[PDB]
């Protein structure tokens, strides 16, 4: 078997949460369960071991415990300034091995939206010379995140290995995504006018950039 | 404690890679050593436990053959050699401390992972490795920037005017392309009424290529 | 002048214990720890009968 965890928690600042690891009767309570946690960008770092006794490194301020079947892991309370993951690790003599659980992120808890700027950039005749032809428009200045960027060419919408990036999150509080788009001239200069569409939940925008200039 | 290492270079599937991690401060004749990968959006995954003292490291369930593993007591670090890469390859490598010592199948409950720093990165690739070429954007508040594509592998970095400029330069995201490329898009945001007049460079350089090409963007004719 | 090897839980009372760790249900397995910051009484010997 395989231990479990929930995608995703939501806890707002200022009370306690906990998180919860289903598992078994063979991997959880007659075997010890270890919670990792890892910064984005860095190291990961063991939370609590033994379900009883806290690292030295961290001041007492978590709490975790098992009861049967799952462990909990007790978090009075939420800083803003720092998010991070929780693995649900254990032991089983069947796979005589280490399995490790999903993963959970856990958030704050709103605010408004924003007015969403999309730009579009034709390729210049470096780029049509070396007989090419790609497309690229960028959508920033939204938040949150959480957008589906697709082309259109005013008149039907082209699948050519339509790709769309993660969008992704930037130091002034803002969100930002970028589509990109590689095809042949031949069916480049078949059309006048291109265009991209996004997604913001409630707004939509259209750039209609000529390829002239 | 430390676990400082080098990053691990990229390798074509059906090929071998090489993690391995220095060791000091301590004694390394008690210590089991681990590995162990952060797959994305799961758990990880575990292969075997190394011991330096005698050969009796054993496997897991599901990797049989794929690692393989020797030890080092001249110099009291362990060396990796894998084989058959494949796409769920496709995560970081941390070298595991563990805590005391276990030989049989009845003492690994109270062992607990000790120590994790600068990992490396492995990823097995369509391709090794390919020098860009590069050409410059056309342009469209106005905005510009320039693209770049058939370059291998991550990441790249955009700088403009010389790296005197840093104010919006945001590194966007690449995509998983079918051909492997990537691209990585800067953009930096100008007044309307300076498009076509004041000259704007953006440079990119690349390690394992050691190129580096001074593009300059124009307007599309 | 006879040997057993188990790894069931081990139910101090009237606990149905199968699987889970009760407070009154303890593993019957406890492990040393053996190191040289440990004095004279608190270290490993080969007893051979």
């Amino acid at each position: 078997p395989v231990l479990t965890q929930p995608p995703s928690a939501s806890g707002p600042p200022g009370q306690s949460v906990s998180i919860s690891c289903s598992g078994s009767r063979s991997n959880i309570g007659t075997n010890f369960v270890y919670w990792y946690q890892q910064l984005p960008g860095a190291a990961p770092k063991l939370l609590i071991y033994k379900n009883d006794q806290r690292p030295s490194g961290v001041p007492e301020r978590f709490f975790g415990s098992k009861s049967g079947t799952s462990a909990s892991l007790a978090i009075s309370g939420l800083r803003s300034e720092d998010e991070v993951d929780y693995y649900c690790a254990a032991w089983d003599d069947s796979l005589s091995g280490h399995v490790f659980g999903a993963g959970t992120k856990v958030t704050v808890l709103g605010q408004p939206k924003a007015a969403p700027s999309v730009t579009l950039f034709p390729p210049s005749s470096e780029e049509l010379q070396a007989n090419k032809a790609t497309l690229v428009c960028l959508i920033s200045d939204f938040y949150p995140g959480a957008v589906t960027v697709a082309w259109k060419a005013d008149s039907s919408p082209v699948k050519a290995g339509v790709e769309t990036t993660t969008p992704s999150k930037q130091s002034n509080n803002k969100y930002a995504a970028s589509s990109y788009l590689s095809l042949t001239p031949e069916q480049w200069k078949s059309h006048r006018s291109y265009s991209c569409q996004v997604t913001h939940e409630g707004s939509t925008v259209e750039k209609t950039v000529a390829p002239t200039e | 404690v430390q676990l400082v290492q080098s990053g691990a270079e990229v390798k074509k599937p059906g090929a071998s890679v090489k993690v391995s991690c220095k060791a000091s401060g301590y004694i390394f004749s008690d210590y089991n050593i681990h590995w162990v990968r952060q797959a994305p959006g799961q758990g990880l995954e575990w292969m075997g436990w190394i011991s330096p003292d005698s050969d009796d490291t054993n496997y897991a369930q599901s990797f049989q053959g794929r690692v393989t593993m020797t030890r080092d007591t001249s110099i009291t670090t362990v060396y990796m050699e894998l084989s058959s890469l494949r796409s769920d390859d496709t995560a970081v490598y941390f070298c595991a401390r563990s805590v005391g010592y276990c030989s049989l199948n009845s003492c690994q409950r109270w062992m607990w992972f000790d120590t994790w720093g600068q990992g490396a990165l492995v990823t097995v690739s369509s391709a090794s490795t390919k020098g860009p070429s590069v050409f410059p954007l056309a342009p469209s508040t106005a905005a510009l920037g320039c693209l770049v594509k058939d370059y291998f592998p991550e990441p790249v970095t955009v700088s403009w005017n010389s790296g005197a400029l840093t104010s919006g330069v945001h590194t966007f995201p690449a995509v998983l392309q079918s051909s492997g490329l990537y691209s990585l898009s800067s953009v930096v945001t100008v007044p309307s009424s300076s498009l076509g007049t004041q000259t704007y460079i953006c440079n990119v350089n690349h390690k394992p290529s050691n190129t580096k090409v001074d593009k300059k963007v124009e307007p599309k004719s | 002048f006879e040997r057993d090897i188990s790894t069931e839980i081990y139910q101090a009372g009237n606990k149905p214990c199968n699987g889970v760790a009760g407070f009154n249900c303890y593993f019957p397995l406890r492990s040393y720890g053996f190191r040289p910051t440990y004095g004279v009484g608190h270290q490993p010997y080969r007893v051979v009968v």
